[PDB]
């Protein structure tokens, strides 16, 4: 497991961009947060293990997993709807359609995570990292975060909460083609003195 | 792999090593 | 340690509604990552997957022609009104450092036990002097001689140090093919150290440096043109490939984010922006609720 | 035990704090029988297509909240290729796993009872004219309960747990799993026209909380999955 | 023999002036074996309500006709539950039988080559811009072949007997069967951007008659059974 | 399938007037290609054929060296006064389409799978300027670096993209005999597809191209000059030669008539007349009944 | 389990809310095998007044914490006769047993990161200088993250949980205990000037909490017990 | 053929494969 940078956003800084910020909703069925499954792009699942090594790589196959921690208060319940959606088209708004898709719902206790499998679902045996996001031996699809009741918690306890998203490989988990990896540059030799 | 040499290390690669144990890594507990 | 050439098979599963059976529930705090399995969060098919795993052997990953080094100088003559030293030859420091590609592939790991191929390729080009007609490039022999720490160096290139009688030295031309040779394992230790969280001397001054290690004390290559001085100039520039082979590596590490900005240190200054910004490893996104790629139709 | 977890093709269900499962007068859905079977033409059962979760919009609980029910088939008559295969077949026939969350603070009081009444004919209060198509079938939006204490009928929510029910106190759980079978006089039906479960959720004691806890948006939530489903009729949607 | 009968789930069709069964390549639609399996999630394989006879619109074979082509599955991609399951997932997989009907008097002459032909890329003539979406997805309605004589492409109407075929030669034949199996690199497709099987309806004879016999209303139908379908990545409607 | 090294013998026939047998008719609306024997059409005598079969087999037929790409580049400086970047390097996106021997072989079937051979021959030349001496082919360093799709390309000669620390990557000099390699069968596919009847991407935009295979994003060949410019210029021309091995090929094609005119698709302009035009593929005669070489005595 | 006691000479820790005990990369300290020694002279082992637990001081975990960390052999070399055997010895081996407290009422929120880095090289921002003796050998002190998202280094948080780590959420848990073998390439080392362990405890979740939990005060205490030492090369003391 | 890699598609051409089945496309019919 790695943490994703969910939080990927300009007035992030830091760690507070490894960690998706949650409260209680005066509104029903809402969307939390989502996570662009493109490792290849510069995405959540880019500053990961997943992501690193297998960015000196150009295909890949098999299912992912992601695994959220609830880091509230032990007074602090909620049920959360967590759904992966096969590419196609749009990335899901309304729970309404989410769950049609591969989905669990995740209710906060005594076990603090929840993992979703993103199964392999890909009509060619390997898909690409490549530099087109929308190409059909691309994208992996999307995984959308809902709020399945609501986050409750009581007045002592804070109403604001954090949840961790953790990406990793499973044991069908291949990478296929090597290559050097974009991530890392050069201009020059490195010298003895910066 | 291949040698021509006296010399064990002036072999070729040694690719032939497909054991895993991610228990070290993903597992790491005492009590399972 | 079960022997994995091809990747998990995949198990059918059916409908499930057990009692105290949580499969996708788990304890993060534990350090141990979740072992959810496909099959017990989704119904799954029977599939059996040959896909092999050959391609992510360390010995893969990391038993690839690196450049680890790249010196150019001027081969000519040095001699002046004063000095008489020829100098148509360079000493590097033996490092994997100078080039990012390799280091960081191999900083992935803390330790790693790897005897090494080097490959010599080099490469010459007329100077562009006032008026000098290109008159082809000459087949010169290059002497590539290792220099193990406390041997005395060759500071010109008509120097005695160069009987290499002790030193390991290779004589190759231009035309023929690279010269390439195996270099052992040769730490004092039981593996290389890519990090080394501690100072090299005994003494606490400013002078002994952090990260430094004793152990990678790696030696010099001294690199000479054997053939004197032409009439005129050329531009000789020496590309030196490193293959580890017989890998072994230990304590898998954080990837490096920064750019590196020297050798002696992993110091770093970082992007002005995302990616790779010191406060944004990861480019921007609106919201934690847009897609940068979504597709519409 | 309390931690449950239901797969169902796509979907997956946890919940830390469950009571059990009720299996509604301890059945399980099966497929149609052979010798059961009345229509000849060859079934579909997609089996994972269908069956899985389905989750409903929620709903608020209010201190005054008299009651919400959802009428199955119904309410998923339009969610997914359930909806697409009924639209699709004259006849259906299906079982139902209901689950229903709530979460509350231990602050918090209430509780819900979730009851799934067959054949729940809606008695209408003031006159004597039958409820009409529209007061009837709601779909995924569902009804209310004008009197939960008669159901909607003239019958008593005292009386109520004759049917396959649990109940949601906050003290204890938070979520209720009711499985349904297939619950007819015939083999099939047509899912357009006649429900046959009435998944009713009705407060008993008002959700409440004290200093600084009243007033918490507590929503409930309905998770619907179609058990063994089974269409026949192939035609043109309707 | 000529006499024929295709029965598909609720589907029959008869002819009593059929050539043979062309099984393209002499395969025989199969399902996706575990071996050759890539998608791990279960896969929905309905069986009745997709492997199904769809007939499609009927052309009018003129004199001068020049030839019309139904690429697949786009030609079923909106009929039926065959495609509320291409929309509903996205993953697809499937066989084809493709039945191809034109009737004449027996003092009627013409000659139709019927042929599926696997990846026809459409080349277009006189430009150097790929054909756009519109131009090749056209579904149920079809396409008309600007130039059959190389069969809108670099290619020959000579040559495409390679290709699984049949004729319809109005002396001899009035139907043409051709058994199409999964024809691909991979082991399923995105249905809605890749058509895997091209079945094309030329006029190599014109159609013909004598005095008062000119100009007949004859016209060309098209029926496609999916076989042994199945379908993955289950997700909302696209 | 049986085996067959050598071509059908000939067997012995008499004559036959037999009611209820009539071999030489047939039904071509079955599909069915006529199974009309020799024997049972004429009277035969028995021939004993040796004539072998390996030399139509598609390993031999499509397993043979093809031009497949020739890019040149001007080997000089690039640098002018305002940029440095040095440009003795090309860039090829691979592909079997910009040569029509090659090209048009591969389009005979639908689907291939094969382990390639590339050779690639490199030849200097030295550039007619104003006023330069001949004064002959210098032995170049060259470097042909294999870019995956996704990886950084180099968009100069001194790029640091060319360690090709990961990157397949091999030097070879001009006199040196050309460079050679085998790439594997690399689609995430069973086998290429040389048709395409679909839309690479997901979206429905004029800028989806018809006819592009996603499975086919067949990555990069980046080739440079490893040696630094010389006084003088060369233009250097790459011929790259492309070798199927272990070929299988399925579902035969109508070979292309119409000339190629791009290698994004398979569109055609064609001849201003027969042979090869959109309305005239084999040449004309005058009539149905006259022989363009009737023998005359 | 969740309840634990580790007896570690005289000392002795319990804790009722733990995750488990995180076995760095699987291993058990273990003493210097002879196949594996390099100096000849005899070691001396202990084994009672140095393999205990040392508990060091506590850190404040502010709203804004970036994080601590402690380098050992560094940590404990001023520190009973652990220290002393260092200071006597020119050698050094040993485990280490990290065990990290931090307790809050179940109404305050937070998450920390202990992580054990095997040579945490410090890299510094802004400077092309290495860090200085000072900065980096802090010993019981132990030390601040300037830049806990890159780890004091150019690496990322995100992927420090290849290392050996646990958590301390405070829902779940209030202790987190690791334990370090030795880690390096060379069976011995001198403790004076190389750290083979840097354990860092990180807040990726802030301390939190509601009305008049606020601003609680809420220590971070590190125990570090040496496991399996022994020391070599007997001199006068450093 | 012959090899002188570890790699089995670095070897030469496969060429003896002499089997035949033009039924697939001359006789692609159910009855015969």
């Amino acid at each position: 497991e790695s943490m994703m940078e969910i939080n990927n956003v300009n007035d992030a800084s830091g760690v507070e961009r490894l960690r998706v910020q949650i409260s209680a909703q005066s509104d029903m069925d809402q969307l939390l947060f989502n996570i662009p499954l493109d490792i290849q792009l510069e995405g959540p699942l880019r500053n990961t293990l997943l992501g690193n090594i297998s960015r000196y790589y150009t295909h890949w196959s098999g299912s992912l997993e992601m695994t959220f921690m609830f880091c509230g208060s032990f007074m602090t319940t909620g049920k959360l709807i967590i759904c992966y959606t096969p590419p196609g088209g749009s990335s899901p708004t309304d729970r309404m359609q989410a769950m049609l898709a591969t989905h669990v719902v995740w209710d906060f206790g005594l076990q603090s995570s929840i993992t979703i499998i993103i199964p392999w679902i890909s009509g060619s045996h390997y898909r690409m990292f490549n530099t087109d996001a929308k190409a059909i031996n691309a994208n992996v699809g999307y995984v959308t975060c809902f709020m399945q009741t609501n986050l409750v918690a009581p007045v002592g306890a804070a109403d604001q909460c954090y949840i961790v998203g953790m990406v990793a490989a499973k044991k069908d988990f291949n990478l296929r083609l090597m290559r050097d990896s974009p991530d890392i540059g050069q201009s020059a030799i490195l010298p003895e003195q910066a | 792999q291949i040698n021509f040499y006296k010399d064990s290390y002036a072999a070729s690669a040694s690719k032939q090593d497909f054991s895993q144990d991610p228990s070290k890594f993903t597992e790491p507990v005492a009590e399972a | 340690g079960e022997i994995v050439k091809t990747v998990a098979n995949t198990v059918e599963s059916e409908i499930k509604a057990e009692l105290g059976v949580i499969p996708s529930l788990n304890a993060v705090e534990t350090g141990a990552t979740s072992n959810t399995e496909p099959e017990e969060a989704i119904q799954t098919r029977t599939v059996i997957n040959m896909h092999g795993t050959a391609e992510c052997l360390v010995e893969n990953f990391l038993g690839r022609s690196a450049l680890v080094c790249m010196r150019s100088f001027e081969y000519k003559n040095h001699s002046t009104s004063t000095s008489s030293i020829q100098k148509n030859f360079f000493i590097w420091t033996l490092n994997t450092r100078e080039l990012v590609q390799i280091r960081r592939k191999m900083e992935l790991f803390t330790y790693l036990r790897f005897d090494t191929e080097i490959t010599i390729v080099p490469t010459l080009r007329l100077f562009s002097s006032s008026n000098v007609s290109f008159s082809g490039l000459p087949n010169l022999t290059l002497q590539a001689m290792y220099v193990p720490t406390g041997a005395r160096k060759p500071s010109s290139q008509d120097s005695f140090e160069w009987q290499s009688a002790c030193n390991p030295s290779v004589f190759f031309k231009i035309n023929d093919p690279p010269a390439r040779l195996t270099i052992p394992f040769m730490s004092i230790n039981s593996a290389y150290a890519n990090f080394y969280d501690g100072f090299a001397g005994f003494e606490k001054k400013a002078t002994v440096l952090y990260g430094i290690n004793p152990a990678n004390t790696m030696g010099n290559l001294c690199l000479r043109v054997v053939n004197s001085y032409q009439p005129v100039q050329y531009t000789l520039t020496v590309r030196v490939y490193m293959k580890p082979k017989h890998i072994k590596a230990w304590a898998p590490r954080a990837p490096r984010t920064m750019p590196y900005t020297n050798i002696l240190n992993n110091n770093y200054a970082g992007r002005s922006a995302a990616p790779n910004a010191p406060t944004a490893i990861v480019s921007h996104r609106s919201t934690i609720k847009t897609m940068p790629n979504d597709i519409n139709l | 035990d309390r931690v449950l977890q239901l797969k169902l093709g796509n979907s997956s269900i946890v919940t830390q704090e469950a009571a059990n499962i009720c299996c509604a007068y301890g059945e399980w859905p099966t497929y149609l029988p052979d010798n059961e079977a009345v229509a000849i033409d060859k079934p579909t059962q997609p089996e994972t297509s269908t069956d899985r979760f389905y989750t409903l919009k929620s709903k608020k609980w209010e201190s005054n909240s008299t009651g919400w029910w959802w009428k199955l088939p119904d309410a998923l008559n339009q969610i997914g290729m359930f909806g697409q295969n009924v639209q699709y077949h004259y006849l259906y026939r299906s079982g139902f796993l209901c689950h229903v969350q709530c979460n509350a603070t231990k602050f918090h009081q209430g509780t819900l009872l979730i009851v799934a009444i067959p054949e729940h004919q809606i008695g209408k209060k003031g006159t004597g004219t039958s409820a009409s198509f529209a007061e009837v079938m709601k779909g995924a939006e569902g009804g209310v309960f004008e009197q939960p204490y008669l159901l909607d009928d003239g019958t008593s929510l005292a009386c109520a747990l004759v049917y396959p029910h649990q109940w949601i106190n906050l003290r204890t759980n938070n979520s209720a799993t009711i499985v349904l079978p297939w619950m007819n006089s015939a083999p099939m039906d047509f899912a357009l026209r006649h429900n046959n479960w009435t998944l009713a959720v009705i407060p008993v004691c008002p959700l409440a909380g004290g200093t600084g806890n009243t007033n918490t948006y507590v929503p409930i939530t309905i998770s619907i999955a179609p058990m063994c489903a089974e269409y026949n009729g192939l035609r043109n949607a309707i």
